[PDB]
């Protein structure tokens, strides 16, 4: 429901290789086929990929990486204010997270081979938390850092080989993290729960607006009394959706 | 920054990204050859003039070996194209 | 203003609450002609009758000694706040432990309008309406 929200459909590839940025998308925003794009993703999905602008084949609505968006739980149609992310620069030796599931199928020190293929001209989306096609040792070596606060991807010199983590990250933890409790499970009370969540968020997303209302913001919100349906579901979904301790 | 800039000719805001990430955005006319772009880069930056400056994109790697290519055939309009000095 | 919370002095260590209370009283006395801001003092003692807790009984006794005590409160006011006047302890309800006692009542519609206007003074949520009319 925002002007910075083009109609993002699935790209011609499930990865960010065959994205089709609209002519209007490439025009109103500096949306190049090969430009770093700080798009918007749900559940804290920082997208800094280079989505292609395949408006030449079809100047249709926005086309988004299907696999990458699904893995990042991104919204195909959200307001992806895809801006350059040159400010986020990576360190020379960052804690690169070598996943055990990434090595679960890779042969030999294919991590080093992929890193050599990934250190310079990684040929994949430059982000974290999504499904990026990473091939190494005849396997899917997604031995990437989960995220880096500055430059989740290699936004440093191509030779700046981040110090890979020695421990291999097992697939069970990744599956548990991916099966998070999103706000999608928070349906039904799309009036009361929605109102409470909006009250919490506006206090967090526009506290200046609440102060400028002239009246003081609500000091808090006591939650609805659930009749045994299990309010832990709503609480966990909110806590996952919320950046609060 | 000696780039052939003309309103009548097709100008393209070529965001020429430097080796450090500095997107030198220049609206060069399509009639300008890649030699014109290289001369603009050299005039606006002596670091690439003293080195073997060949415009190679990150995705995919394709150095600008042919400096006679026109800006129209380059297809770098509103694009973050990396530039490196070798 | 020696602010005193209700569940504050009660600690796991032996006699910790009484020691804390005595320390607070002495600090307030040596500090200034202070006032004992005893906040949420209502749940402090069940008149030492229903006080089956020996620690609770000791706490009540220490509180009585500090409050009801010869030459104890010199220029030392005791801001005692009660939420359940019925839950008051026997000795405290008497003068000497609490010489004064006030009950806070609900406001009248005129006082309601006054308080409402004063609270609403922070903002303007109706330019063409009088808050007194609604109140």
């Amino acid at each position: 429901n925002r002007p910075n929200r083009l109609i993002v459909d699935e790209a011609i590839n499930e990865d960010n290789s065959v994205v089709s940025l609209s002519q209007p998308k490439m025009d109103e925003l500096q949306l190049f086929r090969g430009d770093t794009v700080l798009l918007k993703g749900k559940k804290r999905r920082e997208a800094v990929c280079i989505v292609l602008s395949d408006d030449t084949c079809s100047d249709e609505k926005i086309r988004m990486n299907r696999v990458v968006r699904n893995n990042l739980r991104v919204r195909l149609g959200d307001v992806i204010s895809i801006q350059p992310c040159p400010d986020v620069k990576y360190g020379k030796r960052i804690h690169v997270l070598p996943i055990d599931d990434t090595v679960e199928g890779i042969t030999g020190n294919l991590f080093e081979v992929y890193l050599k293929p990934y250190f310079l001209e990684a040929y994949r989306p430059i982000r974290k938390g999504d499904i990026f096609l990473v091939r190494g040792g005849m396997r899917a070596v997604e031995f990437k850092v989960v995220e880096t606060d500055p430059s989740p991807y290699c936004i440093v010199a191509p030779d700046t080989v981040i110090h890979c983590e020695g421990e291999p990250i097992k697939r069970e933890d990744e599956e548990e993290s991916l099966n998070e409790v999103g706000y999608d499970d928070i349906g039904g009370c799309r009036k009361q729960l929605a109102q409470i969540k909006e009250m919490v968020e506006l206090p967090l997303r526009h506290p200046a607006l609440f102060k400028a209302i002239g009246v003081k913001p609500p000091r808090g919100i006591l939650l609805y009394g659930p009749p045994g349906t299990g309010k832990t579901l709503i609480a966990r979904a909110v806590a996952n959706e919320t950046g609060a301790f | 920054a000696v780039v052939l800039i003309d309103d009548s000719v097709p100008t393209t805001k070529i965001q020429i990204r430097l080796a450090d990430g500095s997107r030198l955005i220049q609206r060069f006319n399509s009639t300008h050859r890649i030699l014109d772009v290289r001369n603009f880069i050299v005039q606006s930056r002596p670091e690439f003039a003293a080195l073997d400056f060949i415009l190679v994109t990150s995705f995919p790697n394709k150095e600008l070996t042919d400096e006679s290519l026109t800006l129209l055939e380059a297809d770098i309009l509103n694009t973050v194209l990396l530039q490196q000095l070798k | 203003f020696f602010l005193i919370n209700g569940p504050e002095i009660m600690s796991k260590l032996a006699g910790e609450s009484e020691s804390n209370l005595r320390k607070a009283f002495e600090e307030a006395e040596k500090n200034a002609p202070a006032i004992i801001f005893i906040d949420e003092l209502d749940a402090i003692a069940p008149k030492r009758e229903k006080t089956h807790g020996e620690v609770e009984r000791r706490i009540v006794s220490q509180l009585l000694t500090l409050m009801d005590g010869l030459k104890q409160r010199a220029h030392v006011i005791v801001m005692a706040a009660t939420n359940r006047p019925n839950s008051i302890d026997p000795a405290l309800r008497r003068f000497g432990r609490f010489d004064r006692e006030v009950d806070i009542g609900i406001p009248d519609a005129t006082g309601r309008l006054e308080i409402l206007q004063i609270h609403t003074k922070n903002m303007k949520l109706a330019d063409d309406v009088d808050l007194e009319q609604v109140a």
